[PDB]
This record gives C-alpha cells, sequence and structure tokens, in this order.
C-alpha cells in the first residue's frame, strides 16, 4: 500500500510475447504519508527503489529487461519495465514472480526499509495463406518484408498441395481499377488506384508447372502491406484464392 | 525401497547448390534456466559422412556384394550429425547443408545434439531434431 503495480502482456507476431510491468505510487498512500511529512515540512517524498527483479518459474531464473536500468529514486511517479517471454504453442501458462525493494527514506538519513514480492501467471486475456477447399497452402519462402528500389526484383511462392493432381492453377495480377461520403469514396479510390498500378507482374497469366518463382517489377513508391493485386486462380471448380501476404517497401 | 538422488542439470526443395542456414528457431535445450553452452557451435556442416558412405557404396558396388559395409543399414537418410557440446537457450550453428554430391536415394534427414552440463561426472541426455528436405534434379548426363 505504497506503490500500486500492474503487469500488461502483449503478443508480438515474431514468436515472442512481451510482458511489461508498470509501477505507480498510489494517491491514497501519497496523501497518507504526505500530510505527516508536510507536518515536518516535506513536499516531495523519497522512495528509493534499489533492487527490482523478476523471476521465472519453480527454478528461479532472472529474465532481464529489454534495456538498462539504474537504481533510481523519485516521488509521485510511474515507471514500466518490459521483459520478453517466449511464445508457447501449448496450453502451459507460465507463472512468474516479481520483486522490488522500496527504501522509504524519511529525511535526515533516517530511512525505513520495505520490500514487496508479487507472483502471478503471465496470461494475455485472449501469414501462411491456406485455402478453404483442399490441402493447398501458400507461403512466401523469402522474407515478406523486403527493401527494394523501383528496379527489377524477384519473389518466391511455395505450394504444399495434395499430391493427387499438384498442377492446374494460374496466377495473374489484374491491373485494373476495382469498380467502387465523397471522402470515403475518394479514399477507397486511392486505395484501389495504388493497388492496381503500384507494382506490375512481369509474368502474368502464368501456368504453374514444390516452388513457383514469380517475378515482378515495382513502379510506384510506398509500403504495400498485404499487397492484394495478385490472385491465384484455381482452374478446376472455378474459384479464386487470394494471397494476402508479403509487404514490400519501395524506398 | 531402494532410492537414488535427484540431480539438477521442415525444409523445402533444394537444388544442387550449397545452402548455409543460420538457425535461431525454438530449440528447447531442456536444462534448468538460461543454459549457457560455454563452448559454442559455429558451423555444424552435414552431408560429409553421407559422401564418406556413398563413395564406399560405389567401391562396395565395384565387387560383388557380401555385406562388408552394406548390411541392412538405412543410415543414408539418417544424416545423424552428432553435435557434441561441453558444460533460456542458445541459437543453433550455421548449417551449410552443401548438397554438391549426394544421391537421390534419400528424401529425409535427422540430427542429434548432445545436451551437456557435466560437473565431475559423465555426459547426459541428448536431444534430436529431424529435418524433411526434398531434392531437385537440376541436370543429368
Amino acid at each position: 500500500l505504497l506503490n500500486m503495480r500492474l503487469r500488461n502482456i502483449s503478443l508480438k507476431s515474431e514468436h515472442c510475447i512481451l510482458s511489461s510491468l508498470d509501477f505507480q505510487t498510489s494517491k491514497a498512500s501519497e496523501q497518507l504519508t504526505k500530510k505527516f511529512i508536510y507536518p515536518q515540512e516535506h513536499n516531495s517524498f523519497l522512495k528509493l527503489n534499489f533492487q527490482e527483479i523478476s523471476y521465472k518459474l519453480i527454478d528461479g531464473t532472472s529474465q532481464i529487461e529489454l534495456d538498462p536500468i539504474c537504481p533510481l529514486k523519485v516521488p509521485l511517479t510511474a515507471f514500466s519495465y518490459d521483459s520478453i517471454s517466449a511464445t508457447f504453442k501449448l496450453v502451459l501458462l507460465p507463472k512468474s514472480t516479481q520483486p522490488h525493494r522500496v527504501k522509504i527514506t524519511l529525511a535526515y538519513e533516517l530511512e525505513l526499509h520495505p520490500n514487496l514480492k508479487l507472483p502471478v501467471r503471465t496470461s494475455w486475456e485472449t501469414s501462411l495463406v491456406n485455402s478453404k477447399l483442399s490441402n493447398v497452402k501458400f507461403k512466401f519462402i523469402n522474407s515478406n518484408i523486403k527493401v527494394i528500389k523501383g528496379e527489377k526484383f524477384t519473389m518466391r511462392l511455395q505450394i504444399i498441395n495434395s499430391s493427387s493432381s499438384p498442377l492446374d492453377l494460374v496466377v495473374y495480377y489484374n491491373n485494373t481499377i476495382n469498380p467502387i461520403t465523397l471522402e470515403n469514396q475518394y479514399q477507397l479510390h486511392n486505395k484501389y488506384r495504388k493497388i492496381a498500378e503500384g507494382i506490375i507482374l512481369l509474368s502474368n497469366d502464368y501456368k504453374i508447372p514444390y516452388f513457383a518463382d514469380l517475378r515482378f517489377i515495382g513502379i510506384m513508391s510506398g509500403y504495400y502491406g498485404t499487397l492484394s493485386g495478385l490472385k491465384v486462380l484455381d482452374l478446376n471448380t472455378n474459384e479464386l484464392i487470394e494471397v494476402g501476404n508479403g509487404a514490400s517497401v519501395l524506398i | 525401497s531402494n532410492p537414488v538422488e535427484e540431480e539438477a542439470e521442415k525444409m523445402t526443395r533444394n537444388s544442387w547448390m550449397m545452402l548455409d542456414g543460420t538457425k535461431t528457431d525454438f530449440h528447447i535445450t531442456v536444462r534448468n534456466k538460461s543454459l549457457s553452452c560455454a563452448i559454442n557451435h559455429i558451423k555444424i556442416i552435414p552431408m560429409n559422412n553421407i559422401e564418406q558412405m556413398l563413395k564406399p557404396d560405389y567401391w562396395k558396388k565395384m565387387p560383388p556384394d557380401d555385406l562388408y559395409i552394406m548390411e541392412k543399414q538405412l543410415d543414408w537418410l539418417s544424416k545423424s550429425c552428432v553435435r557434441i557440446i561441453k558444460l533460456i537457450t542458445f541459437d543453433l550453428e550455421l548449417d551449410n547443408t552443401a548438397v554438391p554430391f549426394n544421391f537421390t536415394g534419400f528424401d529425409l534427414l535427422i540430427e542429434y545434439g548432445m545436451s551437456a552440463t557435466d560437473e565431475s561426472c559423465i555426459y547426459l541426455k541428448k536431444l534430436s531434431i529431424p529435418y524433411e528436405v526434398t531434392l531437385r534434379r537440376t541436370i543429368e548426363v
């Protein structure tokens, strides 16, 4: 009851859940010690946090922070430190423990000594393109973020199919404007315009035959996150697989 | 009742080129916490002893076969590059898969990594990771 603490956990896409703990001197404790300190004419407190650490599991391992941290001391403040946990594909929820050491130094070198230790579970409170029909999956083997200029470049698809008939699909980019509140109308027009002529495929209408190298050239500068022009058509039972993957900046 | 103590201690299609992979995937290395290897691995370099088996398969093939070194062994596709180590994990070494001369008979691979943390005793349990790789026929005579 001197510094209220909370922990926030987020799930990054790079298979590393990041959990950040936040500490803040609570206002009720602030006024509680503040009137008794201002009786002796003190305006700013001094809670010296000298040893803050987090532990892992039933065997105690000290996972470090993401940056440096000295031994600080301040009043009426808040500070947050972020550790990087490991992403779990199973349903084993990791339970961690944190500990601090607040030295509540009253003045003229007459200090008290306080320590605290919480322990809880680091929950989070709740791409590979796959089709809807068959076993056919898509994933770009080369890193989906890429930094290019407006020059010629290459990109690499990959197909994991049912081995019964691996062939009979075609790719094409469809360089035409999709046929569409004037402000939202023109915003959707600018999205559909810079999609339809931003990059151009240097081999479209292209029969596939488990790799498939397909080659572009990029014209217009900008970050094309989930570049969604190119559209792999499946010949038999005529449907379309969108490929919402890949993101190329062109600067 | 006689007790003891309790001591605490996916590839793709490849051509005939050489692919050097630096691996930093989700290696377990199931020690207690924050396992420092203290003698790190730089380059594992497999597909060497597969060639050192394949050239004696040629030589074994040269006379009639009477199981001198071909006696039911399917260890061509095993690729068991034993990674020996000394005394929360560490990133793996460079692969350098290096398929420049290898048969079409294999379509799979595995590995084995010796997890070691020895304190005046013998070695410990050992962890193994497989790798499925297919090969591309780039050229023939």
